[PDB]
């Protein structure tokens, strides 16, 4: 289950946008957590 | 559970 963080939202937007919130700090992630 | 909104727009 690691490959997919727990505190990590998976917004998928159609309009192809994938934004990641830690809804642990509140933080508006445009980077892929496996990314950086 | 509150979807929020994409952070720039």
């Amino acid at each position: 289950d690691v490959p997919l963080p727990a505190g990590w939202e998976m917004a998928k937007t159609s309009s192809g946008q994938r934004y990641f919130l830690n809804h642990i700090d509140q933080t508006t992630t445009w980077q892929d957590p496996r990314k950086a | 559970s509150t979807y929020p909104h994409s952070p720039t727009s």
